[PDB]
């Protein structure tokens, strides 16, 4: 059971008046921290959103924040007019730990253009050649340099360690799902896509399959994970069948908060 | 580059006609991530949504979940409207129950 911690920030610019920068943190699959454009506070969503740190270790950490925002607008701006380089910009920046290694990754435009390794920015494997120019620049700035490799080796592990700790009831818990049938017209005649919905679980994983008998569908399409306001997951199996072939037919789901009790929905 | 909206509409109860439920419009593999989003009961915007933060998966694609009270029944349909830069025209969903 693995829970990484992966800061998200979120930047555009549209033109040379007009810039956003929101923010986000999540702790497994449960966001931590919001990090609103029009807030200069990055707020915390529960009750153990500081963990281990102190009021006062996690306002040094806050001003910080503070500062980058307003730097990192400044600097973007700065190498849009000295690499030449058109509005609208899109930037995200993926950074983090996880606690038993650390990253910093940003994206330009949808895609990689550098990462941070070790104690310096290096370029991308699949990289424009302008960035090997603004990676210059930005080795020259041996404060940042120093403030990134202490926030993702210093300060980072301690938080996540600090998080692990003190909100080990909310990651561990455990929701039971609630499932039930509907079917769509299928696009064949002659045939219905029977759908097993399965709401309300937690964690992640479930095990949801159409059965006759004891045989196993193989038919059976496995939807994605979809979450719910309430810090859920929503997931659909379907099933294409003939007209007059669906008695018999019934969905079962399976889950860890079920304690070895199957949930069996038999057709009509 | 641009990558299209994808939509997937939702309730997050079994859906009963008279009982109060929550529909849920979750939009992914969108870029870049200015969007608008709109929830629709009979064809007109519902007021009272809240959206989450929008965030961003493994691949830098973005996503973000939208969801609002609604009470279902016979005769009221629900649907989730999404406008991006990436479509001419503004992408419909309806709200599949039976
Ligand atoms: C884990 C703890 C937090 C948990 C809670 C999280 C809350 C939720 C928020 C999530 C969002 C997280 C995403 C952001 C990542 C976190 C922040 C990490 C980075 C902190 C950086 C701190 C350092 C900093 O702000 N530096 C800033 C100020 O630097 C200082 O500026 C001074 C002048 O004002 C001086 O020039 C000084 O140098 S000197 O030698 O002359 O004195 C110099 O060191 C500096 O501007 C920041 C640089 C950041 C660059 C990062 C960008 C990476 C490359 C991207 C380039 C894009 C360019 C493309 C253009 C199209
Ligand atoms: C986002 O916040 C920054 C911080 O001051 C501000 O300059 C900017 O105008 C804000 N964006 C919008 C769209 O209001």
């Amino acid at each position: 059971r693995l829970f990484p911690l992966r800061c998200l920030q979120i930047s555009s610019f549209a033109n040379s008046s007009w810039t956003r920068t929101d923010g986000l943190a999540w702790l497994g699959e449960l966001q931590t921290h919001s990090w609103s454009n029009d807030s200069d506070t990055v707020r915390s969503l529960k009750p153990w959103s500081q963990g281990t740190f102190s009021d006062q270790q996690w306002e040094t950490l806050q001003h910080i924040f503070r500062v980058y925002r307003s730097s990192f607008t400044r600097d973007v701006k700065e190498f849009a007019k000295m690499l030449r380089l058109s509005y609208p910009l899109e930037l995200q920046v993926s950074a983090g730990c996880e606690v038993h290694n650390n990253f910093f990754h940003v994206a330009f435009q949808g895609k990689d253009i550098l990462s941070f390794q070790g104690t310096s920015w290096e370029p991308t494997q699949e990289a424009p050649l302008w960035v090997n120019l603004a990676i210059q620049v930005l080795n020259q700035d041996k404060w940042t340099r120093e403030t990134v490799q202490w926030l993702l080796n210093g300060t980072c592990p301690q938080f996540v360690s600090g998080l692990l700790e003190s909100g080990k009831s909310e990651l561990k818990k455990q929701e039971k799902p609630v499932a039930w049938l509907s079917s769509v017209p299928s696009s064949a005649h002659g045939h219905r896509q029977l759908v097993c919905h399965v709401s309300g679980f937690y964690p992640k994983p479930v095990w949801v399959m159409w059965m006759r008998g004891d045989q196993e569908q193989q038919g059976t399409h496995r939807g994605d994970f979809l979450p719910n306001a309430d810090e859920t997951w929503y997931l659909q199996a379907t099933l294409d069948v003939e007209a007059g072939e669906e008695a018999g037919l019934a969905c079962r789901v399976k889950h860890s908060s079920l304690g070895g009790q199957d949930i069996i929905l038999y057709w009509s | 580059i641009q990558k299209t909206p994808q939509i997937q509409v939702y309730s997050r109860h079994p859906p009963e006609n008279g009982k109060p439920n929550i529909l849920n419009c979750y939009v992914t593999q969108f870029h870049p991530p200015h969007i608008e989003i709109q929830m629709l009961k009979n064809g007109k915007k519902i007021p009272k949504v809240e959206m989450s933060d929008m965030s961003f998966s493994k691949d830098w694609s973005f996503y973000i979940l939208a969801h609002t009270e609604f009470t279902p029944t016979e005769t009221d349909t629900y649907a989730c409207r999404v406008k991006h830069a990436s479509m001419a025209e503004p992408k419909t969903v309806y709200w599949d129950r039976d």
